[PDB]
C-alpha cells in the first residue's frame, strides 16, 4: 500500500507547485519568489483555488504581477498534514 | 523565582516549575462582555500521569494506572501566548497561539511497558460556561486541542523506513520485502481533550493559576500500534493583559 | 448459590449470571483440575488449552 | 509430526550426559 | 527428525552389544 | 585538456554579452575564493543557508539573475535577498562595509572581477558544484 | 594455616564389564523414553 | 536516592582515606632492599 | 606492632595468592563494583536513549540481544558531560533509561585499571623487581582512557564513548572512520604498525626460542618438558637463533643480545600503541586524518580521484546514515 | 527471537563434545 | 530461550576462570 505522501505525488502536487503543501525551497524556481513571496504564501496557505493566491493581505502591485505572471506553476491540493505539521513547509531536513 | 537569575536556577530543576501566583488573594480580571484578552506567558506543569489499560476482556473496565516519567524535568509547556475571547453570552474562550506548546514525554506503566506521548496544548479552543462577567475561581475552559503524530513525517525507523523518507519496503529481506504492514507508515493528527479549572486570580498584576486535566491519545510509533489513552493532570498558570 | 441469590432478590437471569465474578467461573472449569493433565504432557496448562480470554457466560 | 521442540535436547543428553560419566570413570581406572 | 534420534539410540544400543562381545574382559582362571 | 578559451569565457551581462578571464585572472579569483570564500562557499555550496548556493541553476534563478559576472561584481558590492527585496549588506561580505568586514577591505574591482569569474568558471570544472551540503 | 594432604582420598574404579552394563542401561532408557520426551 | 549517595560517600571516601594513609605510612621502607632512606 | 601497622604488613603482604596492595584497596572494590553492573546490565538492563531523541537502543540479551549485538549503552546524548549517578535520577528505571549503567560502570573501570597500573608498579617494588611492566601497561591504559573518557570529552558527551559491547565497538569504529578518517590518520598508522609488527615479533620471537631449544626430551613426550620451572641453565640456543635469523636476512639484522631483543619486543607495541591512544585522543578535537579530497586536478582543473576520493565516498556514505535521526542542521559539528 | 531451531543443540554438543574430550583425558592422566 | 545458552556459556569462562587461578597447578622449585 502507498502511504500518504507517495499517493500524494500520484497526483498533480507530483508536477507542479502545490500553494499548500510545496516546501519553501520548491518556489526558489519561480524568479523573485524566495524567499519573501515564497514565505507569505506559506503563511497565508491553506488556498482553496489557485486564484485566491492574489487575495493575501498586505501584498503589493509588484508580488502581485509575479503571481499572476507564474499562475500556471501553481496547483492546489488538499492540506496533507504530513508536510506541514511542525513548520517543515519551511524546512523539511534538506540541506 | 521572580527574582532568580539565570546562574541561580540551572541545574536544579527550577526551569521546568511552573510560576505561582504569590500574593494570596481571590482576585478578579473584569471583563467587557465583548472585548479580547491577551494571554502572554501561558505556562502548564504536569504532575500526574495515567494510561488507560486494556484488559483483554471487553467487557472489564479500563482503569488509568499511574506512569513514572522515564524522561527528566522535561515536562512543561511554557512561554505560551493566548488570548481570553468574550462572547455576548458572558462565554470566556481560550485560544493559545503558539509557544512551548508540546513536550514529548515517556512514562513507564508497571509490568514494564514504556508509553510515550505527545503531551500538548497545540490549536487549544477551551469554553466556559456562558454567563461569565470575570475570570474568577468559578472559570473553567473546557475544549478540544490536536494532537499531532509524536513521530514526525521525516523520521526513519530502525530499519530506514519512513513517511516521506526512508525505505517503503523491508530491505533486509529481499524475497519478504513487501510482507509487513509496518512498510507503511501513517502520522495521523489526534485529538485531544483539556480542561483548564482556574483557582487563584491575582487581579492587581492579571495573573491566573490553576488546574488541569488532559486526555489524549499515546505515540503510535508511524501507526504501528493503537495509542492507549493518556490522563494528564497538573497546575498552569497565565497572566492576562488588561 | 449466588445466583439464587440475586434470583430471590430479583434479579433476571441475565443480570444475577452477570454478578459472578469470571475468577469464580474460571475455578469451575475442569481444564484447571490437577487430575487432567499427563505425564510428559509438559509445561504451563496454557500450553494445553490455552490462554483464558473471558468466560463466555 | 508435530513433537515436543525439546524432545531431541532433552533425549540427546539424557543419553550422553550417562555416557560420558561411564567413560570417564573407566577410562581412569587404573591410575 | 525424531527418526534420527530413535535410530541413533537403537543404533548405540547394538553397537554397545557388539563391543560388549567382541570385546570383553576375557575370563582368566587365577 | 588545458584550460581553454572557451573555458574561461563567461556572460558578462544578460543582454548577451561574453567576457574571458585570463589564465592570471582565474587563478587570482581562485586565490581570493579559497582564502575569503570558501569558509561557507566550499564546492559552491552555501553552509548557513543551502536554499542559495552557488550552483548554476541557482545563480540563475536569483532576481535579477546572477550567472553573470556584473550582476556578481553588484552583488558583492551590495548584497541582497534572493529576490532582490531586501538589504544584506550588514549580512553578506562585500566591499561596501570595511567596517564589519575588513578581511574584504583591500579586495579592488579587479579582484571582484576576478572572483566572480572563478564563481562562474568553477561549475564547468566540477558536477558536484552547488549541490547538497553532503554529496 | 596450611593445606594438608587429605589421607581419606580413595580411587574410583569403573571395570570394563560395567562400563558394557552401564552404556547398554543408557542406552535402553533413552530407546525407552525417547518417544515420550517427543510426545 | 540520599541514603544511597550518603552510603557510597561514606565508602569512597574510607577508601581514599585508606589509600592515603596507607602510602603515608612509610612505604618507601616495606621492600626487600635498603629501608633506611 | 600496632593494629594499623598489622593492617599494612597484611595489604603490603607479598605472601598473598593475589598481591593487594594500596592500589588494590581501590582496584578491587572499583573493578568489583564495575564488573557487578556490567553483567547485570549486559544480561537485564532495558534500553537506553542513547541518541537523547528518545529511540532507546536495546543492549541487554534479554531485551533481545545476541552477545555479538547486546551491549552496555553509552548514557544519553542528553546528559552531554554532565555527571549521572543513581542519587541523581527520579527513579532507577530513569536512572537505566538514560544509560546510567555506562557512567557508573565507565568511571569505576578507568580507576580501576589506572590502579591496576600502580598496583603492578607496587608488586614489582615489594618483590625488588625492575619498576617498568607499569610503563608497558600504561599503553593499553592510554587507548581505553581514550575511547571511555578523552573521546567523549572532546567530542562533548559521553554518549560518544565507546560502547560496552562488540557490535556497538564496530558501530563506535565506522561513526569514527566517517567522521575523523582515523585510517589516514598517521598515529592510527603507527598503531597498526604496533600491532602488526608486535603479532610479526612474537612470532619471529616464539619461533626462534622454539627453533632453537637445547635436546632435553624423547620424541614420545613434549618438548616443553624439557624445561623446568626454576632452572639455572637456559632451554634455547640464542646463539644458533642468531646464526640463522642473521642468514635469513644479513647478520647485523639479528639481535645477539637478549636483553636488547626483549627490550625492543616491549618497546615497539607499546610505543605504537600509545600514538593511536594519542590519535584517538587528538581527534577527540577533531583533528582528523588527512584529507586528500580533490588534491589531484587536470590542467583544465577537473578532479582527477584517487584512491583517497574513493575512500571519501565510502566515508560520505557511512556519514549521512549514522543517528539517522539525531541531526536537524546540515554540519555535523560534534 | 525466531533464532535457528537448531541453534542449541549445535550450542550444546559445540561446547560439551570437547568439554568431555578434555576431562576425560585429564581425569586418565597418570595411568 | 537463546538468552540461557549464552548465559550458560558465559558462565562456563568464568567458572574455568576461578578454578585456573584458585585451583592452578601449584609451580614448584625443582
Ligand atoms: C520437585 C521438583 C519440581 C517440580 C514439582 C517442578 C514443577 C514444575 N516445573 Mg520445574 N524444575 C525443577 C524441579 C521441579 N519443577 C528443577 C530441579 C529444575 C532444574 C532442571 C526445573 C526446571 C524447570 C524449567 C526450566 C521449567 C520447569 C517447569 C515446571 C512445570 C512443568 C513441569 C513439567 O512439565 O514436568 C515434566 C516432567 C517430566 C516429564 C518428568 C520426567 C521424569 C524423568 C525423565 C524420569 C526418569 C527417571 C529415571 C531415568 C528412570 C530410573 C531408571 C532406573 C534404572 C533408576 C511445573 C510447575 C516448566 C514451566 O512451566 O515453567 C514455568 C519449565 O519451563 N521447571
Ligand atoms: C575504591 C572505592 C571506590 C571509589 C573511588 C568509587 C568511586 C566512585 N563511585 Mg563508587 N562504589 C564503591 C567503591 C568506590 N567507588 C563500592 C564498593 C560501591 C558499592 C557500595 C560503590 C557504589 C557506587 C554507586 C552505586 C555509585 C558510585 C559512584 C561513584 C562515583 C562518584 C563517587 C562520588 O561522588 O563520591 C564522592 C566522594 C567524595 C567527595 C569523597 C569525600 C571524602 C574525603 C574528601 C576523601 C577522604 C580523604 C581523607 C579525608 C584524607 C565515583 C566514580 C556513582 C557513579 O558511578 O556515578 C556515575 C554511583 O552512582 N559508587
Ligand atoms: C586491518 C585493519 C586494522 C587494524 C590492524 C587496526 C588496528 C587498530 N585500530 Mg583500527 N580501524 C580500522 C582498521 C584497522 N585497525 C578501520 C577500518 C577503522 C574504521 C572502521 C578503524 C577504526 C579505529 C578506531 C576508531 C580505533 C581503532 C583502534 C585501533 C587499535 C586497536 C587496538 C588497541 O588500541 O589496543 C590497545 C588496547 C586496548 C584498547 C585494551 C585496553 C585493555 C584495558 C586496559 C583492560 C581491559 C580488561 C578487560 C575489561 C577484562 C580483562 C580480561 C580478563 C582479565 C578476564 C589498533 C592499532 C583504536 C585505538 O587506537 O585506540 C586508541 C580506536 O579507538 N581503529
Ligand atoms: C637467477 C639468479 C641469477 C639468482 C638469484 C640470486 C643471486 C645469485 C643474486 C645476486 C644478488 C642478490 C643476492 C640479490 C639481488 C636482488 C635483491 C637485492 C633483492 C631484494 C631483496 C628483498 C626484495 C627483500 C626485502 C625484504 C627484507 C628481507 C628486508 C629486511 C627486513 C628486516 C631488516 C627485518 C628484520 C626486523 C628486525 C627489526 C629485526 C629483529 C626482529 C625480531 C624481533 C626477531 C626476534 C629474534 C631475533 C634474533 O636475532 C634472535 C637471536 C632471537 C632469539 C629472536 O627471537
Ligand atoms: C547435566 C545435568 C542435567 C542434564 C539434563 C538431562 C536430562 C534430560 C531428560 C529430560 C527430563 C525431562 C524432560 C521432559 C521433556 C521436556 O523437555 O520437558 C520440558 C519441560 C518444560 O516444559 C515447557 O514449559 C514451557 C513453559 O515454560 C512451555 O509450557 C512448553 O510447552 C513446555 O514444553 O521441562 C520441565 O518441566 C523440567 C522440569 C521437571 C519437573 C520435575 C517434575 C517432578 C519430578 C519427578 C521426578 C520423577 C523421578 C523418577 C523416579 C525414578
Ligand atoms: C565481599 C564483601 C566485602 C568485604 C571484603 C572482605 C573483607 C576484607 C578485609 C580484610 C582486611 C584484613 C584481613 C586480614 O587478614 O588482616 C590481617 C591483619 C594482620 O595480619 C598481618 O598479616 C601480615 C601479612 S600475611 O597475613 O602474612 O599475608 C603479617 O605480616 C602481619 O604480621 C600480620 O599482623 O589484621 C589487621 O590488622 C586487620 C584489622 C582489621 C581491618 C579490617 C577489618 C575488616
Ligand atoms: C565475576 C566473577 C567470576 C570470576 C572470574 C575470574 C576469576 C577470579 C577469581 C580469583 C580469586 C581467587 C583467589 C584465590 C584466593 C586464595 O587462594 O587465597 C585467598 C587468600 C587468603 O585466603 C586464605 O584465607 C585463610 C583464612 S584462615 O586463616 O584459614 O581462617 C588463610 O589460610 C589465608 O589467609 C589464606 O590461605 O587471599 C589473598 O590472597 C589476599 C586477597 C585476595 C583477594 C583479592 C581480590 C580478588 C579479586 C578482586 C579483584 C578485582 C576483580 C574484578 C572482577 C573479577
Ligand atoms: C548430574 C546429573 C546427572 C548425573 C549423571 C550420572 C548418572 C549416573 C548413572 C550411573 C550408571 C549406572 C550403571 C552402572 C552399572 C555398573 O556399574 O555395572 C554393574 C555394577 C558392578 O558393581 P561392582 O560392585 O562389581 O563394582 C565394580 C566397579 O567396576 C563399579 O564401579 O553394579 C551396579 O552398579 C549395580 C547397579 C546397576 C546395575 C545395572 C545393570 C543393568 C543392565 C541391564 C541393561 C539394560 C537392558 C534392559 C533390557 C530390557
Ligand atoms: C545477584 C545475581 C542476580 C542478578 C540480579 C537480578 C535482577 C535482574 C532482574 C531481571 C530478571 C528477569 O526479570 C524480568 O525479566 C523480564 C524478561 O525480559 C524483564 O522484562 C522486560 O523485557 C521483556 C521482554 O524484553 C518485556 O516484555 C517486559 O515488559 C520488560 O519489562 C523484566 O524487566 C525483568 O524484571
Ligand atoms: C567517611 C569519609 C567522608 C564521608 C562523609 C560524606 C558524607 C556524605 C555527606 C554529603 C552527602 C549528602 O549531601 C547532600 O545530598 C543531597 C542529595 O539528596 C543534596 O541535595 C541536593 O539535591 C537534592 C535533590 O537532588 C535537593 O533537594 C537539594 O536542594 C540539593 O541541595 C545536598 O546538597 C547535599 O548536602
Ligand atoms: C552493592 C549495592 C549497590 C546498590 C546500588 C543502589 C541500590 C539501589 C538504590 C535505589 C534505592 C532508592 O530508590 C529510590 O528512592 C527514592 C527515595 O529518595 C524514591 O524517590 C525513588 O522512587 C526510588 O527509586
Ligand atoms: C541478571 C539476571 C540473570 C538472568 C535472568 C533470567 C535467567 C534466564 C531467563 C532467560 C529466559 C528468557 O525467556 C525469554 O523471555 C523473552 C522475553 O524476555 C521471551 O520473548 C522469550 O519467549 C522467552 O524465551
Ligand atoms: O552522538 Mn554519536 O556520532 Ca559524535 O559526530 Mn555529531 O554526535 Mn552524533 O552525529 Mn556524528
Ligand atoms: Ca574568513
Ligand atoms: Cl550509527
Ligand atoms: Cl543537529
Amino acid at each position: 500500500e502507498l502511504n500518504a505522501v507517495d499517493a500524494k505525488l500520484t497526483t498533480d502536487f507530483g508536477q507542479k507547485i502545490d500553494l499548500n503543501n510545496s516546501d519553501i525551497r520548491d518556489f526558489r524556481g519561480l524568479r523573485g519568489f524566495y524567499p519573501n513571496l515564497a514565505s507569505e504564501i506559506i503563511k497565508n496557505a491553506p488556498y482553496d483555488t489557485v486564484e485566491e493566491v492574489l487575495d493575501i493581505p498586505g501584498l503589493s502591485e509588484t508580488q502581485k504581477s509575479r503571481l499572476e505572471a507564474n499562475l500556471g506553476s501553481f496547483t492546489v491540493t488538499e492540506p496533507s498534514i504530513e508536510l506541514t505539521s511542525g513548520d517543515d513547509r519551511i524546512n523539511p531536513g534538506v540541506y | 523565582k521572580s527574582q532568580l537569575t539565570y546562574d541561580d536556577i540551572v541545574n536544579t530543576g527550577l526551569a521546568n516549575v511552573c510560576p505561582e501566583i504569590s500574593s494570596f488573594t481571590r482576585g478578579t480580571i473584569e471583563v467587557e462582555p465583548n472585548t479580547k484578552y491577551f494571554v502572554s506567558d501561558f505556562c502548564m506543569e504536569p504532575q500526574e500521569y495515567f494510561v488507560k489499560e486494556e484488559p483483554v476482556n471487553k467487557r472489564q473496565k479500563a482503569e488509568y494506572v499511574k506512569g513514572k516519567v522515564l524522561t527528566r524535568q522535561t515536562t512543561s509547556l511554557e512561554q505560551i501566548r493566548g488570548s481570553i475571547a468574550v462572547g455576548a453570552d458572558g462565554t470566556l474562550t481560550f485560544k493559545e497561539k503558539d509557544g512551548i506548546d508540546f513536550q514529548p514525554i515517556t512514562v513507564l506503566l508497571p509490568g514494564g511497558e514504556e508509553v510515550p506521548f505527545f503531551f500538548t496544548v497545540k490549536n487549544f479552543t477551551g469554553t466556559t460556561e456562558p454567563g461569565f462577567t470575570s475570570i474568577n475561581s468559578s472559570t473553567d475552559f473546557v475544549g478540544d486541542f490536536n494532537v499531532p503524530s509524536y513521530r514526525g513525517a521525516g523520521f526513519l525507523d530502525p530499519k530506514a523506513r519512513g513517511l516521506y523518507t526512508g525505505y517503503d519496503n523491508a530491505v533486509a529481506l529481499p524475497s519478504a520485502a513487501d510482507k509487513f504492514r509496518t512498510n507503511k507508515k501513517e502520522t495521523p493528527l489526534g485529538k485531544g481533550t483539556l480542561s483548564l479549572q482556574v483557582t487563584q486570580v491575582d487581579g492587581s498584576t492579571g495573573e491566573i493559576a490553576g488546574i488541569f486535566e488532559s486526555e489524549q491519545p499515546s505515540d503510535t510509533d508511524l501507526g504501528a500500534k493503537e495509542p492507549l489513552d493518556v490522563k494528564v493532570r497538573g497546575i498552569f498558570y497565565g497572566r492576562v493583559d488588561t | 448459590r449466588r445466583v439464587d441469590s440475586q434470583l430471590a432478590e430479583g434479579a433476571s437471569l441475565s443480570e444475577a449470571w452477570s454478578t459472578i465474578p469470571e475468577k469464580l467461573a474460571f475455578y469451575d472449569y475442569v481444564g484447571n483440575s490437577p487430575a487432567k493433565g499427563g505425564l510428559f504432557r509438559t509445561g504451563a496448562m496454557n500450553s494445553g488449552d490455552g490462554i483464558a480470554q473471558e468466560w463466555i457466560g | 509430526m508435530q513433537v515436543n521442540n525439546l524432545g531431541f535436547i532433552a533425549s540427546i543428553l539424557f543419553v550422553l550426559v550417562p555416557t560420558v560419566f561411564l567413560l570417564i570413570l573407566f577410562i581412569q581406572t587404573g591410575k | 527428525m525424531e527418526s534420527v534420534a530413535y535410530i541413533l539410540v537403537l543404533t548405540m544400543a547394538l553397537a554397545v552389544l557388539f563391543f560388549a562381545i567382541a570385546f570383553r574382559e576375557p575370563p582368566r582362571i587365577e | 585538456v588545458e584550460l581553454t578559451e572557451s573555458t574561461r569565457t563567461i556572460p558578462l551581462d544578460e543582454a548577451g554579452g561574453t567576457t574571458t578571464l585570463t589564465a592570471r585572472q582565474f587563478t587570482n579569483g581562485q586565490k581570493i575564493f579559497v582564502d575569503t570564500c570558501t569558509q561557507c562557499h566550499l564546492q559552491g555550496k552555501t553552509k548557513t543557508n543551502n536554499n542559495v548556493s552557488l550552483g548554476l541553476a541557482d545563480l540563475a534563478g536569483a532576481e535579477p539573475r546572477r550567472d553573470n559576472v556584473l550582476a556578481l561584481v553588484e552583488f558583492l558590492k551590495n548584497p541582497k535577498s534572493y529576490d532582490g527585496e531586501d538589504d544584506y549588506s550588514e549580512l553578506h561580505p562585500n566591499i561596501s562595509r570595511p567596517d564589519i568586514y575588513p578581511e574584504m577591505r583591500n579586495y579592488t574591482e579587479d579582484d571582484i572581477f576576478d572572483v566572480a569569474g572563478y564563481t562562474l568558471i568553477a561549475p564547468k570544472l566540477d558536477e558536484r558544484w552547488g549541490g547538497t551540503i553532503y554529496f | 594455616m596450611d593445606r594438608n594432604s587429605n589421607p581419606n582420598r580413595q580411587p574410583v574404579e569403573l571395570n570394563r564389564t560395567s562400563l558394557y552394563l552401564g552404556l547398554l542401561l543408557v542406552a535402553v532408557l533413552g530407546i525407552l523414553f525417547s518417544s515420550y520426551f517427543f510426545n | 536516592m540520599l541514603t544511597l549517595k550518603i552510603a557510597v560517600y561514606i565508602v569512597v571516601g574510607l577508601f581514599i582515606s585508606l589509600f592515603i594513609f596507607g602510602f603515608l605510612s612509610s612505604d618507601p621502607t616495606r621492600n626487600p632492599g635498603r629501608k633506611d632512606f | 606492632a600496632s593494629l594499623w601497622e598489622q593492617f599494612c604488613q597484611w595489604v603490603t603482604s607479598t605472601n598473598n595468592r593475589i598481591y593487594v596492595g594500596w592500589f588494590g584497596t581501590l582496584m578491587i572494590p572499583t573493578l568489583l563494583t564495575a564488573t557487578t553492573c556490567f553483567i547485570i546490565a549486559f544480561i537485564a538492563a532495558p534500553p537506553v536513549d542513547i541518541d537523547g531523541i528518545r529511540e532507546p537502543v536495546a543492549g541487554s540479551l534479554l531485551y533481545g540481544n545476541n552477545i555479538i549485538s547486546g551491549a552496555v549503552v553509552p548514557s544519553s546524548n542528553a546528559i552531554g558531560l554532565h555527571f549521572y549517578p543513581i542519587w541523581e535520577a527520579a527513579s532507577l528505571d530513569e536512572w537505566l533509561y538514560n544509560g546510567g549503567p555506562y557512567q557508573l560502570v565507565v568511571f569505576h573501570f578507568l580507576i580501576g585499571i589506572f590502579c591496576y597500573m600502580g598496583r603492578q608498579w607496587e608488586l614489582s617494588y615489594r618483590l625488588g623487581m625492575r619498576p617498568w611492566i607499569c610503563v608497558a601497561y600504561s599503553a593499553p591504559v592510554s587507548a581505553a582512557t581514550a575511547v571511555f573518557l578523552i573521546y567523549p570529552i572532546g567530542q562533548g558527551s559521553f554518549s560518544d564513548g565507546m560502547p560496552l559491547g562488540i557490535s556497538g565497538t564496530f558501530n563506535f569504529m565506522i561513526n569514527f572512520q566517517a567522521e575523523h578518517n582515523i585510517l589516514m590518520h598517521p598515529f592510527h598508522m603507527l598503531g597498526v604498525a604496533g600491532v602488526f609488527g608486535g603479532s610479526l615479533f612474537s612470532a619471529m620471537h616464539g619461533s626462534l626460542v622454539t627453533s632453537s631449544l637445547v635436546r632435553e626430551t624423547t620424541e614420545v613426550e613434549s618438548q616443553n618438558y624439557g624445561y623446568k620451572f626454576g632452572q639455572e641453565e637456559e632451554t634455547y640456543n640464542i646463539v644458533a637463533a642468531h646464526g640463522y635469523f642473521g642468514r635469513l636476512i644479513f647478520q647485523y639484522a639479528s639481535f645477539n643480545n637478549s636483553r636488547s631483543l626483549h627490550f625492543f619486543l616491549g618497546a615497539w607495541p607499546v610505543i605504537g600503541i600509545w600514538f593511536t591512544a594519542m590519535g584517538v585522543s587528538t581527534m577527540a578535537f577533531n583533528l582528523n586524518g588527512f584529507n586528500f579530497n580533490q588534491s589531484i586536478l587536470d590542467s583544465q582543473g577537473r578532479v582527477i580521484g584517487t584512491w583517497a576520493d574513493v575512500l571519501n565516498r565510502a566515508n560520505i556514505g557511512f556519514e549521512v546514515m549514522h543517528e539517522r535521526n539525531a541531526h536537524n542542521f546540515p554540519l555535523d559539528l560534534a
